[PDB]
RNA sequence: AAGGCGGCCCCCUGGACGAAGACUGACGCUCAGGUGCGAAAGCGUGGGGAGCAAACAGGAUUAGAUACCCUGGUAGUCCACGCCGUAAACGAUGUCGACUUGGAGGUUGUGCCCUUGAGGCGUGGCUUCCGGAGCUAACGCGUUAAGUCGACCGCCUGGGGA
């Protein structure tokens, strides 16, 4: 990427809903390239957290994103030989990239008995900013919150 | 043409914190910029001008 | 304890570590902290997030005299020149006067032999 | 370099004059200088060098 | 003159340069021998000693570390009087004199022209960068010559040994 600025590749709206930001997220909970069973656990897990948290499916999933949506982040950069953490504000389209990431992240490494139930589960704990996924957020707001000076 | 008793004059060739003025920033011609400081000097001696901001 | 409201906030900022000392108009010490004395060692003392928390427990341990404005001055170089007096207005303060007094001979103690590295 | 905040003058300007006010009397500049001795003939060599280096 | 010389003030004092004439009448150049000056370190006696810092001690680094870094630190660095007489004491270019196209500055005199809270035209002393002819092995030097000539003095004659 020294030369060549690239765009991006506008992937397929979700075959259900037709949300481009979904079919994102199904891309992320996929695993050795099976979209059949993974946008199977995905819709699983959105059908059992609106129900035990009171339809709007669209809407459910919006206020357990917003919580784990980062503002500001750090870049390590070696100026005089020493590594210095520079505080970035990230881009609106990255910025739901990294928290859809840390919601199949942390519901990957739950003890439930299905991804659909890790899912929807982490989906609930992220509503109410009280989880692993909340956290990464947490952490990378202390870490930005330091290293204010060299802004 | 230049003394130390014209405060006046002086306090224009000075900075903020007390420091005499190069001649690059003044404009002034080299004969003089020596007249300034021996000046400038003299009066700071003679408690007609300060040495630091600090006072 | 006692009641004071206008101070002096007094840095010592050096290369090597910053010392925050919260004083009275007339030079009397009310409290203070520092960098070293934080929690930090060797690189992580001299940084201006160092700086900044040293600036944040003084605060807390000045507070009880009760200060609402405090004139700033600043001594020394390295990091936490600018950090601490952030930390400082953010933290509860009206600052009055910034002023640096740096110390600067007009050429009399030889320093130091140069590190040869 | 002294620096007074003024009458809803905010804290980020008036700190911001006041690195400003450093930068225009050298306060970092003569610490740096006088952090170490440098010889007669060390500051002789670097009057000479900037002089060449003053000739666009 | 070279070494070198930097807060401000006074006393004593050496040199340089300019303007105008007046005076002396070749009294000049250069110099082996000689004589004087001559950074730093070092030496003697007596003071002074804040900082810095050979030696030294301690802490680290390292395979080792009798170093580089850190913490201390004695001589010395400072004053007086003596001594030493050497440095990459260098422009690595001996001194004096005459002659030979130019460009941009810096510093310091002075003659003049203007309504001037600045410039315009000269004319001397010194200084920096570029460069012409020419010189040079080339790099470069180039009226402040390493050009063109003359006077006198120093000096060189393969490397190591020295
Ligand atoms: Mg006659
Ligand atoms: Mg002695
Ligand atoms: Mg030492
Ligand atoms: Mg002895
Ligand atoms: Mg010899
Ligand atoms: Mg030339
Ligand atoms: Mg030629
Ligand atoms: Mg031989």
């Amino acid at each position: 990427p020294r030369r060549r600025v690239i765009g991006q590749r506008k992937i397929l709206p979700d075959p259900k809903f037709g949300s481009e930001l979904l079919a994102k997220f199904v891309n992320i909970l996929m695993v050795d390239g099976k979209k059949s069973t993974a946008e199977s656990i995905v819709y699983s897990a959105l059908e059992t957290l609106a129900q035990r948290s009171g339809k709007s499916e669209l809407e459910a999933f919006e206020v357990a994103l917003e919580n784990v949506r980062p503002t500001v982040e750090v870049k390590s950069r070696r100026v005089g030989g020493s590594t210095y953490q520079v505080p970035v504000e990230v881009r609106p389209v990255r910025r739901n990239a990294l928290a859809m990431r840390w919601i199949v992240e942390a519901a990957r490494k739950r003890g439930d008995k299905s991804m659909a139930l890790r899912l929807a589960n982490e989906l609930s704990d992220a509503a109410e900013n009280k989880g692993t996924a909340v956290k990464k957020r947490e952490d990378v707001h202390r870490m930005a919150e330091a290293n204010k000076a060299f802004a | 043409e230049i003394d130390y008793k014209d405060i006046a004059t002086l306090k224009n060739y000075i900075t903020e914190s007390g420091k005499i003025v190069p001649s690059r920033i003044t404009g002034t011609r080299a004969k003089y910029q020596r007249q300034l400081a021996r000046a400038i000097k003299r009066a700071r001696y003679l408690s007609l001008l300060p040495y630091t901001d600090r006072h | 304890r006692k009641q004071v409201s206008d101070g002096v906030a007094h840095i010592h900022a050096s290369f090597n570590n910053t010392i925050v000392t919260i004083t009275d108009r007339q030079g009397n010490a009310l409290g203070w902290a520092t960098a070293g004395g934080s929690g930090f060692r060797g690189s992580r003392k001299s940084t201006p997030f160092a700086a900044q928390v040293a600036a944040e427990r003084c605060a807390d341990a000045v507070k009880e005299y009760g200060i609402k404005n405090l004139e700033v001055m600043v001594k020394g170089p390295g990091p936490g020149r600018e950090s601490t007096i952030r930390a400082l207005n953010a933290a509860g303060f009206r600052i009055t006067n910034i002023t640096d007094v740096t110390p600067i001979p007009h050429n009399g103690c030889r320093p130091p032999k140069k590190r040869r590295v | 370099p002294v620096i007074k905040v003024r009458e809803n003058e905010p804290f980020d300007v008036a700190l911001r004059r006041f690195k400003r006010s450093c930068e225009k009397a050298g306060v970092l500049a003569e610490v740096r200088r006088r952090e170490f001795y440098e010889k007669p003939t060390t500051e002789r060599k670097r009057a000479k060098a900037s002089a060449v280096k003053r000739h666009a």
